[PDB]
This record gives structure tokens, C-alpha cells and sequence, in this order.
């Protein structure tokens, strides 16, 4: 049966600015089957409290979530996005890259 | 939304 | 200009660990409207944006009590569809259905649609005519015959033109702050060092609506779609997107090259160039 891997896009909502207030993104999207275990983490660590948007599909029938938390940035903290669905061997880690 | 029964 | 209303629904089967899992949302153009999750706590339909969230609790209840039949006909599909294909009952499956309309920029019904997919394939649509349809498998075939006899693409017809149509224009008139705007994309450029010899120049396109956009590179006016790299556009959490392309520039090269922005909320198409 069809396995399609999620694509993932990890950014904040606003330009980041050191001290100002934004919301960390995780978009995962074109996978199939729906599920998928996202997790939004801070220097390694897992965030708390991570919300997501209503399960959703595109036109080809691929589904696609956004997971979100508010936050600041600043110039010490890292932050990263765990995805890990059947098409994965092992949890894939991005990073999240102020300019990406 | 539709408001009918519909089964495959 | 042109609109369109989308309802999609997914179904997925938990073998053994209670009823399937059922997922309905509602989007005009790219903003979601409404939404129930089996697995929440108020078993009713919801609302997704602020503009339906005054409807009644008329339209409320009525929703609410359509979105519940829909889950149990997917719920009984599941088990036709195990059937249909012969397969095991620790298996865990999944149906999706799609239904909505287009209007143009006439406001005038425009195209329908109806479709299922079952596992991340195409299962069955309903054709543009809105008279036949359209089967892949062989199991598909058994459905198709099934929907001719009760002249079920008659009713979805009925709906699609009139119903879903009436109350996407509905939807319009009451929600027109946030379904009739527009919001142009905010744009800049970055410049980071590759290597000695060689720079990406990154184009960006933030807070637009809708989704629709355009975004090339050109390099003395000619086509880099080759060699340009362009992610697929994001959702930023607001309502709005996000887009970016990238190209690799030999130093000293980037006067020859120009980042283009199309998009329905700008008064003319932008040309920009890192300078």
C-alpha cells in the first residue's frame, strides 16, 4: 500500500527578531498514511505545549499538518523539528534556520 | 454539506 | 475573481483499538471554515474562522448532525471496502472523501467535484459532467454500478449546483473582510556566502493570500527554473503563506540576476535585484 514520506519545513511565523514575540513552525505535508508523530523541541528537548491544525489533504489525496508553539527567539536557542511516520527508519531532526 | 446517505 | 468551497473528510480504521478515527474539515478558497474530530470532546462541528462563528445554532446543530451521518457512512465503508478487497481485519485503513464547488468571477457555478480515495489511491470521482463516473479498480467497478442504479450522481448534481454554490456565496458576502481580501506579499531578498566564488540569493514572498503565487529567477531575462530552488508554499499560522526561491550566483554576477513576484494582490507584478 501506498507510502509517501513527509516533506518538512521548520519556521517561525514572523521575521525572527531577538525578544519579540512569534510562533516556531513545523509544516509536514504530501505524506500518506495520516499517521505521523511531530514533535517541536528547544536545545534538544521536547516543547510542551504544541498545537496543530485540523488534519487536510491536497489534490493528489497526500495529507498535511502545521504544528505550532508560540515563542521568542534568541541568539543562543536552538530549536528543531522531530518527525518520525512509517516512511522514516529513524526520527528525522531539521533545524531551524532564522533565514530558510 | 451534503445532507444524503451515501455508501461505496 | 473566482472562489471555490471544500469539504474534506478522512476515515481511518483502528483495528482493535475502537472506532475508526474521523476527521471533516471545510476550507472557501484557502481559509478553513469548520471542522470536527471524532476524538474531541464536544462531538460537534466547530468553527475555524471568525466569520462563521455567528451563524446559529440552527446552522450549527444541522452541520453538526450532517458531518455525524458522514461519519458513520465512512465508518460502514470501511468494512464494505475490507470486503470488496478481501483484506484482513488487523489491517488499518484508509478512506478519504472530497467533495465542493467553483464559482468564476461571475460568482456563477462553474465546476463541481465528488471523489473518493481509498489507501492513498484513486478509488472513484464524479466526472465533470456530473453524470458519470469514473472507476479505477475492479472493486471500484462494484461502487460504480451501485451509485448508476440509485442515481446518486443526480443528487450530487442538485447540491453542487445549487446548495454548495448558494451558500459559498453566502459565505462570501458574510465573510468578506477575510474571504474577499487580499493581502500583497511582503518581499526581500538575503545574500549568504556559499564559498569564495559562489552566493545564494534567496527571494521571499511573506503574509500573501491567497496561497496562489509565482515566484522565479531570471538571469539576463532568461529562465533559471533549472536551476532554482523553490520550496513548496507554508501555511505561517495566520492565515497567511510563505514562499521563498533560491539560486546560486557566481560572484560578482548579481546584477544579472532578477527575482520575480506574481501575485493577485500586487498592483503589477514586482522585478527585484539585489543591489
Amino acid at each position: 500500500m501506498i507510502q509517501r514520506t513527509p516533506k518538512i519545513q521548520v519556521y517561525s511565523r514572523h521575521p525572527a527578531e531577538n525578544g519579540k514575540s512569534n510562533f516556531l513552525n513545523c509544516y509536514v505535508s504530501g505524506f500518506h498514511p495520516s499517521d505521523i508523530e511531530v514533535d517541536l523541541l528547544k536545545n534538544g528537548e521536547r516543547i510542551e505545549k504544541v498545537e496543530h491544525s485540523d488534519l487536510s489533504f491536497s489534490k493528489d489525496w497526500s495529507f498535511y499538518l502545521l504544528y505550532y508553539t508560540e515563542f521568542t527567539p534568541t541568539e543562543k536557542d536552538e530549536y528543531a523539528c522531530r518527525v518520525n511516520h512509517v516512511t522514516l527508519s529513524q526520527p528525522k531532526i531539521v533545524k531551524w534556520d532564522r533565514d530558510m | 454539506l451534503f445532507g444524503y446517505p451515501v455508501y461505496v | 475573481g473566482s472562489h471555490s468551497m471544500r469539504y474534506f473528510f478522512t476515515s481511518v480504521s483502528r483495528p482493535g483499538r475502537g472506532e475508526p478515527r474521523f476527521i471533516a474539515v471545510g476550507y472557501v478558497d484557502d481559509t478553513q471554515f469548520v471542522r470536527f474530530d471524532s476524538d474531541a470532546a464536544s462531538q460537534r462541528m466547530e468553527p475555524r474562522a471568525p466569520w462563521i462563528e455567528q451563524e446559529g445554532p440552527e446552522y450549527w446543530d444541522g452541520e453538526t448532525r450532517k458531518v455525524k451521518a458522514h461519519s458513520q457512512t465512512h465508518r460502514v465503508d470501511l468494512g464494505t471496502l475490507r470486503g470488496y478487497y478481501n483484506q484482513s481485519e488487523a489491517g488499518s485503513h484508509t478512506v478519504q472523501r472530497m467533495y465542493g464547488c467553483d464559482v468564476g468571477s461571475d460568482w456563477r457555478f462553474l465546476r463541481g467535484y465528488h471523489q473518493y480515495a481509498y489507501d492513498g489511491k484513486d478509488y472513484i470521482a464524479l466526472k465533470e459532467d456530473l453524470r458519470s463516473w469514473t472507476a479505477a479498480d475492479m472493486a471500484a467497478q462494484t461502487t460504480k454500478h451501485k451509485w448508476e442504479a440509485a442515481h446518486v450522481a443526480e443528487q450530487l448534481r442538485a447540491y453542487l449546483e445549487g446548495t454548495c454554490v448558494e451558500w459559498l456565496r453566502r459565505y462570501l458576502e458574510n465573510g468578506k473582510e477575510t474571504l474577499q481580501r487580499t493581502d500583497a506579499p511582503k518581499t526581500h531578498m538575503t545574500h549568504h556566502a556559499v564559498s569564495d566564488h559562489e552566493a545564494t540569493l534567496r527571494c521571499w514572498a511573506l503574509s500573501f493570500y491567497p496561497a496562489e503565487i509565482t515566484l522565479t529567477w531570471q538571469r539576463d531575462g532568461e529562465d533559471q527554473t533549472q536551476d532554482t530552488e523553490l520550496v513548496e508554499t507554508r501555511p505561517a499560522g495566520d492565515g497567511t503563506f510563505q514562499k521563498w526561491a533560491a539560486v546560486v550566483v557566481p560572484s560578482g554576477q548579481e546584477q544579472r540576476y532578477t527575482c520575480h513576484v506574481q501575485h493577485e494582490g500586487l498592483p503589477k507584478p514586482l522585478t527585484l535585484r539585489w543591489e
